[PDB]
């Protein structure tokens, strides 16, 4: 904490929607590309909170193609996948609070 | 673009004199309506052989019209300052005019200008394919072959998953059209799921063709999983007559009722194989194969049968059976001989040690040929 | 365990949230599942009662006490804190509004006066917070049917719907799905029974379940008929038999 | 929430299963069914009365 | 029948979008979705559902859209594809996260998941859903839920034939209300085939399905 020899400090924000578009794009390319190219929509509509968040979206959208026994994703799947991942993040984190203020 | 496949299949019924006189002229009225609508004067000259000069004046006119329209446009666009983008979009509209009139040659030329100025890699692949389509329209398969080769170079250069789905169907049609029905069986069953409607032979047609390639190639076991229980074929139901005829055939094979199989075979030959252009040439290949495959399955379940019994089941004469089977035996799938006098069809199939001997001796002989050729070569050099 | 600052109520906690106040909430949770639903034309409050000893009389355990004849209360928590707090509510109200303004309080004013008492058992050091959190459901003319929560801190809030106790989670969501304020009262009573029925299924008999409404006047229960202008009692407590009727309507 | 929620979180732990312990009728009914299978029971009283009472 | 029904619907869908609420337009589309299903037109019934559907992805939650998914589920079972029958059970369940939905909404929810596992050759899972549905239908007003109580009673019976436990065929069958009010030809059908399966008499099974032939049908 106190002076010594630490000097450089780099601050990392949690992603913005622009940055989120980038992370999401490149994983989708490697995997199966989002059809109708609404991966841009998904990032514009909402922000996640982490790039960890974003890789979770990637996995789930792909799992939805697996249940049908399809091997390709569509926009319909990302729209389901996002709501599930992101909402779950909020319900685990809010429970701690009672009813203060 | 879109009218070309519709025009050509109608033109092909008219060409044929096999089909019912009714269908031939029913098709005459229909092809005529689209001939006028699209102005097909250069292309009418190809079609009139194979079975008004106004169509030509209308042509030439359409020429100076649609021909001029694009010209002066193209020029204002080359003057105006954004070279890469604007000129190339306009050259895409240029290729559309030649493509309307059924001239595959000039369509190739202007669409080449379009590519020339730099456009999106994905966009280049859309363009190559457009040319490719016009190769089916003439029925020049050699033309399609080379066009489709240039697409597969660019398919993974781009990463395009979007254009990969189209390529699957076009390549399905390519393989279907050619004599190799092996690749076709694979390419087309996966084009069912990934069907892209845009400039291609209807969804109903694809589904029928998949079944055809299914039946030729795939084992009894492998038909059940991939074609019968195939979730899409069941989603699409049987509505069109051709789908019904081919589908019903599949079913009675598995269920091994051979009272209803041979009537269905007659139906599929009339209404499915002969009128489809691709399967007019392959009618012979497909029907000879079906006869051998059904008879092979029945022989496997019997050490011995009567000729009267095999025949009676089919609903063909003892005489008829005797000739048709003796065509199929020397090609060797049936694996049987017929005692005429006793009338028995005895079945002799190896499954023993002999199987594993033949495979070994043949493969190992193929290897030795290669050792000799290559060894002797390297010594000299 | 916690700090000596947070046990003290004369001492700002590090967090600034007393340990104390938090203990009061742990106890509220431990008690019964009590609820309140607001209707156009009524308020229904309903709760389950402690089974206690086998030979202990159930009737005498009362978790709904009428504060005035037109305004009732319901709580989760301990008996002793409840009764003492309750005598204080009535008493402070008489002084400050039944002699001054010579009439029953507005619901809002009564709720305000109950918070203040609460607040003083949290301010003064060495005197623990009331062990109980209320719902004060009521009816007054000016502001119609009204529904409140009063916290042992001494903050109060009006609600559309609230429930407290162990089964608070469960209940609140059920009310949402099935009902909204604009719906009539009659529907809510059937609904409230079902909600409380998730809580416990061994017995749901009308003996162990205390159900009341604050709604319309009853000019019969005015008790000095022949004068009509005086409002009758708004509150009417529904007997066990009456509950059982309402169970066959579910 | 025994685990830190910010640190240990979805996409390490992208499935986080809550088990019913308050439980539904069906869920109860299956557990009684493990027993009902294990040994025959001589019907002498309502079977379903027991479920509801749990 | 067809003619009367179809003409009325069309005419009715125009008044709503010209002077009244877009809500009213949507209620009439649930009627139209049911009408196509009864014609055994499953292509037409999916196409109709889909025209709406995008604008009601927004509004997805309403008990009325819970019923649209449930119908979709039905529509794919009869088309005999189980890829999307499974897919459409999930949607129904999403849009009833709160399971506190009306009695009829709940009956149909349980019963689709049961039938789905019938095809999946699990008759532990199938049986359990049927039971919950059993109870819903009896406690419902018997407008036509008395006939549909019977259909579930046969499905309960059906599971236990497969598992070849004839003890539980006698257990279900009681004089409480099963052989009384929910008695059918098909109650007798199920217990007869059940005794034939147990003995190992294919001969007995063949006799049973001649006289219970309309039950298979
Ligand atoms: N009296 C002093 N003598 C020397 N340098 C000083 C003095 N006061 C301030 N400094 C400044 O502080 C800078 C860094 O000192 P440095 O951080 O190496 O020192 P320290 O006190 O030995 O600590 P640590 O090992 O915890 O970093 C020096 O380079 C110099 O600029």
């Amino acid at each position: 904490l106190r002076p010594g020899r630490i000097d450089r400090k780099i601050e990392f924000p949690p992603p913005s929607v622009a940055a989120r578009a980038e992370i999401l794009r490149i994983h989708s390319r490697k995997m199966n590309l989002t059809r109708g190219i609404n991966l841009r929509k998904v990032a514009e509509k909402m922000n996640g909170c982490s790039g960890a968040d974003v890789k979770g979206v990637c996995t789930e959208a792909g799992m939805y193609a697996l249940r049908e026994r399809r091997i390709h994703v569509t926009q319909e799947d990302f729209e389901l996948a996002v709501g599930k991942v992101m909402n779950k993040n909020q319900e685990t984190a809010i429970s701690v609070a009672k009813l203060f203020k | 673009r879109v009218p070309n496949y519709e025009v050509s299949e109608k033109a092909f019924l008219l060409t044929q004199s096999k089909v019912s006189i009714e269908q031939r002229k029913e098709a005459a009225e229909f092809v005529l309506a689209k001939i006028k609508e699209e102005e097909m004067a250069p292309y009418y000259k190809y079609l009139c052989e194979e079975y008004d000069q106004e169509l030509y004046n209308e042509l030439c006119k359409k020429n100076e019209s649609k021909i001029k329209e694009l010209n002066e446009k193209i020029q204002k666009l080359e003057e105006d300052d954004e070279g890469e983008l604007e000129q190339a979009q306009a050259w895409i509209n240029l290729g559309e005019y030649y493509a309307q009139i059924g001239d595959k040659d000039n369509a190739e030329k202007t669409l080449g200008k379009s590519l020339s100025k730099a456009i999106s890699t994905g966009a280049k692949i859309d363009v190559m394919l457009t040319i490719a389509r016009l190769g089916f329209f003439y029925n020049d398969q050699l033309y399609v072959k080379e066009k489709l080769e240039a697409v597969n170079s660019m398919i993974e250069k781009g990463g395009d998953w979007e254009r990969r789905n189209r390529y699957k169907t076009y390549y399905g049609i390519h393989c279907l059209a050619v004599r190799n029905f092996k690749e076709a069986a694979k390419l087309l069953v996966d084009s069912l799921a990934t069907f892209t409607s845009i400039e291609l032979t209807s969804y109903e047609s694809i589904a029928t063709y998949a079944s055809v390639t299914g039946l030729f190639t795939l084992e009894r076991t492998d038909l059940k999983s991939k074609v019968i229980d195939s979730p899409e074929l069941l989603s699409l139901i049987s509505t069109t007559a051709a789908l019904q005829s081919i589908s019903s055939l599949t079913i009675s094979l598995y269920a091994s009722d051979y009272a209803s199989y041979f009537p269905y075979l007659l139906e599929t030959y009339a209404n499915v194989l002969i009128p489809c252009k691709y399967l007019n040439r392959h009618a012979d290949f497909f029907v000879r194969e079906m006869r051998r495959k059904v008879y092979a399955q029945l022989l496997e379940s019997y050490k011995t049968l009567s000729l009267k019994s095999m025949a009676s089941a089919f609903g063909v004469s003892v005489a008829f059976l005797d000739n048709d089977l003796g065509k199929f035996i020397p090609n060797k799938q049936l694996n049987c001989v017929i005692d005429r006098v006793n009338g028995i069809v005895e079945t002799n199939r190896p499954d023993n040690k002999n199987a594993q001997y033949h495979l070994l001796v043949k493969q190992g002989d193929g290897l030795l040929t290669k050792l000799q050729k290559y060894g002797a070569a390297v010594r000299l050099t | 365990m916690t700090d000596r600052y947070s046990f003290s109520l004369t001492t700002f906690s590090p967090s600034g949230k007393l340990g104390q106040i938090d203990y009061a909430l742990t106890a509220v949770k431990q008690g019964v599942t009590s609820l309140g639903i607001k209707a156009t034309n009524g308020v229904v409050i309903a709760t389950e009662k402690k089974s206690s000893s086998p030979l202990a009389m159930s009737e005498t355990l009362s978790k709904v006490s009428l504060l005035t004849p037109d305004i009732g209360a319901v709580y989760s928590g301990m008996g002793p804190d409840y009764r003492v707090l309750v005598d204080k509510s009535r008493k402070v109200a008489h002084t400050s509004y039944k002699r001054i303004y010579g009439e029953y309080p507005p619901t809002k004013l009564l709720v305000s006066e109950v918070a203040k008492i609460m607040q003083e058992a949290t301010q003064s050091g060495g005197v623990r917070p009331f062990g109980v959190s209320l719902l004060i459901a009521g009816h007054d003319e000016f502001n119609g049917f009204s529904l409140y929560q009063v916290d042992p801190s001494g903050s109060y809030f009006p609600w559309k719907a609230t429930a407290i106790g162990k089964g608070s989670v469960a209940a609140k969501t059920f009310l949402e799905k099935r009902w909204n304020d604009e719906l009539e009262l009659e529907d809510a009573i059937h609904i409230a029974l079902l909600t409380l029925k998730e809580s416990v299924e061994g017995e749901f008999n009308g003996d162990t379940i205390e159900l009341a409404i604050i709604g319309d006047e009853n000019p019969d229960l005015l008790g000095y008929t022949g004068i009509p202008t005086d409002k009758g009692p708004r509150f009417r407590k529904l007997t066990s038999q009456e509950i059982n009727d309402r169970l066959e309507a579910l | 929430d025994t685990l830190d929620p910010a640190l240990l979180r979805p996409g390490r732990l992208d499935r986080k299963i809550e088990f019913p312990s308050l439980r539904d009728r069906r869920e109860r009914r299956l557990i009684f069914g493990t027993i009902a299978s294990k040994m025959s029971l001589a019907p002498e009283a309502d079977l379903d009365s027991l479920i509801i009472r749990n | 029948s067809l003619d009367d029904q179809i003409f009325v619907c069309e005419k009715s869908i125009e008044f709503a979008k010209r002077e009244k609420r877009v809500f009213l337009k949507h209620s009439l589309s649930i009627k139209l979705a049911t009408l196509h299903y009864q014609k055994k037109q499953y292509k037409d019934s999916l196409a109709l559902i889909n025209d709406l559907l995008r604008e009601f992805k927004k509004l997805d939650d309403k008990p009325s859209l819970v019923d649209v998914h449930l119908l979709e589920s039905k529509v794919y079972h009869k088309l005999r594809n189980l890829a999307k029958s499974k897919a459409s059970l999930t949607a129904a369940r999403t849009a009833a996260n709160s399971i506190y939905c009306p009695t009829q909404t709940v009956a149909e929810l349980d019963l689709m998941s049961g039938i789905l596992h019938c095809e999946d050759k699990d008759y532990k899972t199938a049986f359990s859903y049927f039971f919950e549905s059993f109870e819903s239908y009896h406690n419902l007003t018997t407008h036509n839920s008395y006939e549909k109580a019977c259909q579930v009673l046969k499905y309960m019976l059906l599971s236990k034939i497969m598992l070849n436990l004839i003890d539980d065929v006698k257990n279900i069958l009681n004089a409480k209300y099963t052989k009384e009010t929910y008695q059918s030809r098909g109650i007798d059908a199920m217990k007869a085939v059940a005794e034939a399966y147990n003995n190992r008499s294919l001969l007995d099974f063949n006799t049973a399905l001649k006289q219970y032939e309309k039950e298979l049908m």
